[PDB]
């Protein structure tokens, strides 16, 4: 089971402060250190700091401005990271990872997408993408779903609750006027649809909203 | 603090060939180097620890070598699932540090795109907007141009595109092109067409549809 | 049994404890100090072992105030216990010779 | 004797921006580096000791990082009062030595 669980996202207004969490499971030793890593889009991994829960001591990357403050809760096995007075420079995915005091990161969390913006939270609109009545098909057919008007990133799109992964393409989101938009496509043997259902499950962590949208041919 | 240099930043290998990633430390660090793999939108994954030690669950294809300042991560016969960014990390001296990263890119056989045009959904129309979506899927190389035409005339306004990184399934690329109009703006026009011009064909591949 | 043996044994057990505690505490004190190498537990246990025996190869050593203090505790515990085994042996040999004479 | 290289000799930053001064030693000196500030017609003033330790009375804006041969003095959001010359000084080996200096210009 997932060793480190982190909230999918967090929206923060410039100058404000948010607290990220990392709930650990699996074997826990007195020699465990929890690390935090910052990764901005298109860039690499940047170490932020560490903390040893069993003792409560934490250290930080000296090379960068100290935006973080680390604390831990032994009873709930949760490591927290408090980021303060943020700016758009602090917008990135923040990973937590576990190290058994032996120098390497055995396992990482899925990461929390943090976005610093004065904008507002907005769930996405999910529309079906079925072929036009005049579109001819081969042995395969392509379908999809349009996800638009959401904020902030990210959204997770799966087909048939993950049971269908092969033949999928979820394109990167394009930002326009304080709102994101993206589409995802899927290809299945043309003969298998619509006899076998196909639905897209779009999750939007920021606003805690999951929605399904069955894809059926046009009237 | 120890600086880990990863060069080149991008590596291109043919399917099945042997590839090698390099990591150079600014001072001797024994074998205290570790490697991670991070696929598009994925979290880092431990590949090799202490320069050459294998991890369980990782393909035998992966191996590491080196000591001191120079380290190598090797893959015997690369495949599509290996397309990702690779990072080294040292634990010899505090604070731990990461290399800048190397992107693994594969060179496969040319592939023409599979074009698909989609009329705006009904649930959207009744909302006051309309987006005609086009997918140019699984092609190679990634260089490609998409064009729109409304009633025969090239359209440009309201067009937003998006490209996918290389696919870890078949080393291909895909792109989506979306022309968004207002419900009305969409009503006073007959046919919409998406045109794809790719290296694999001297002639544009196109898909159309009439609003009727 | 005789006091010396009880003292020698006790200051083996205590030494093993100091080696583990001294190894855990050195990593705690040294992480955070740029340039420090005594930062992972396995090599820290090796470090303590070579400190308590007074061999000190120089492959690893503390650079912080607290790590050094820990080092002094590890040194004294090792030296003390070895001096207690030597003293226990002398007592066993001396008391044993009184017989052979 | 350890040579401390400070380059560039002059640094120009916009008001409020983040600036970084660099000091490179000709051999490893751990964290035995110290930073001083000297304003026009003023005497030197200790800013940071042992590469990253803060001194009392010095603005929180000032910070230092590094170990070995490379060291950095950083100022989060520079202001007018920071206009001055900056010097590094090492105490790892005798004799103590000073870097040549970097002038902060806004
Ligand atoms: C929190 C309390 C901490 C107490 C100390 C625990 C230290 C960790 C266990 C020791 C070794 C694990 C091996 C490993 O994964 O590391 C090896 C990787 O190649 C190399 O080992 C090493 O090179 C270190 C050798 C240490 C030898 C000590 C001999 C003492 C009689
Ligand atoms: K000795
Ligand atoms: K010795
Ligand atoms: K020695
Ligand atoms: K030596
Ligand atoms: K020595």
């Amino acid at each position: 089971q997932v060793q480190l669980q982190q909230p999918g996202a967090e929206l923060v207004k410039p100058g404000a402060s948010v607290k990220l969490s990392c709930k650990a499971s699996g074997y826990t030793f007195t020699s465990d250190w929890i690390h935090w890593v910052k990764q901005r889009p298109g860039h690499g991994l940047e170490w932020i700091g560490e903390i040893i829960p069993s003792y409560g001591r934490a250290n930080y990357n000296e090379k960068i401005q100290k935006k973080a403050t680390l604390t831990a809760d032994k009873s709930s096995s949760t490591a927290f990271m408090q980021l303060s007075s943020l700016t758009s420079e602090d917008s990135a995915v923040y990973y937590c990872a576990r190290e058994r005091g032996d120098g390497y990161f055995a396992v990482w969390g899925a990461g929390t997408t943090v976005t610093v913006s004065s904008a507002k939270t907005t769930p996405p609109s999910v529309y079906p993408l079925a072929p036009g009545s005049a579109a001819q098909t081969n042995s395969m057919v392509t379908l999809g779903c349009l996800v638009k008007g959401y904020f902030p990133e990210p959204v997770t799109v799966t087909w048939n609750s993950g049971s269908l992964s092969s033949g999928v393409h979820t394109f990167p989101a394009v930002l326009q006027s304080d709102l994101y938009t993206l589409s995802s496509s899927v290809t299945v043997p043309s003969s298998s649809w619509p006899s076998e259902t196909v639905t897209c499950n779009v999750a939007h962590p920021a606003s805690s909203t999951k929605v399904d949208k069955k894809i059926v041919p046009r009237d | 603090d120890i600086l880990l240099t990863q060069s080149p930043a991008i590596l291109s290998v043919s399917p099945g060939e042997r590839v090698s990633f390099s990591c150079r430390a600014s001072q001797s660090i024994g074998t205290d180097i570790h490697w991670y793999q991070q696929r598009t939108n994925g979290s880092p994954r431990l590949l090799i620890k202490y320069a050459s030690e294998s991890i369980s669950g990782i393909p035998s294809r992966f191996s590491g070598s080196g000591s001191g300042t120079d380290f190598t991560l090797s893959i015997n016969s690369v495949e599509s699932e290996d397309i990702a960014n690779y990072y080294c990390q040292q634990s010899n001296r505090w604070p731990f540090t990461f290399g800048s990263g190397t992107k693994l890119e594969i060179k496969r056989a040319d592939a023409a795109p599979t074009v698909s045009i989609f009329p705006p959904s009904s649930e959207q129309l009744t909302s006051g907007g309309a987006s005609v979506v086009c997918f140019l899927n699984n092609f190679y190389p990634k260089d490609i141009n998409v064009k729109w035409k409304i009633d025969g005339s090239e359209r440009q306004n309201g067009v937003l595109n998006s490209w996918t990184d290389q696919d870890s399934k078949d080393s291909t690329y895909s792109m989506s092109s979306t022309l968004t109009l207002t419900k009305d703006e969409y009503e006073r026009h007959n046919s919409y067409t998406c045109e794809a011009t790719h290296k694999t064909s001297t002639s544009p591949i196109v898909k159309s549809f009439n609003r009727n | 049994s005789a006091l010396h043996w009880r003292a020698a044994g006790a200051a083996t057990v205590l030494l093993v404890i100091v080696l583990l505690a001294g190894s855990y505490l050195a990593v705690l004190a040294e992480r955070g100090a740029p340039g420090a190498q005594l930062i992972t537990y396995p090599r820290a246990l090796w470090w303590a072992c070579e400190t308590a025996t007074t061999v000190x190869y120089g492959d690893l050593y503390p650079v912080t105030l607290w790590g050094r203090l820990v080092a002094v505790v590890v040194m004294v515990a090792g030296i003390t216990s070895f001096g207690l085994v030597t003293a226990a042996l002398a007592t066993w040999f001396v008391g044993r010779e009184q017989e052979r004479r």
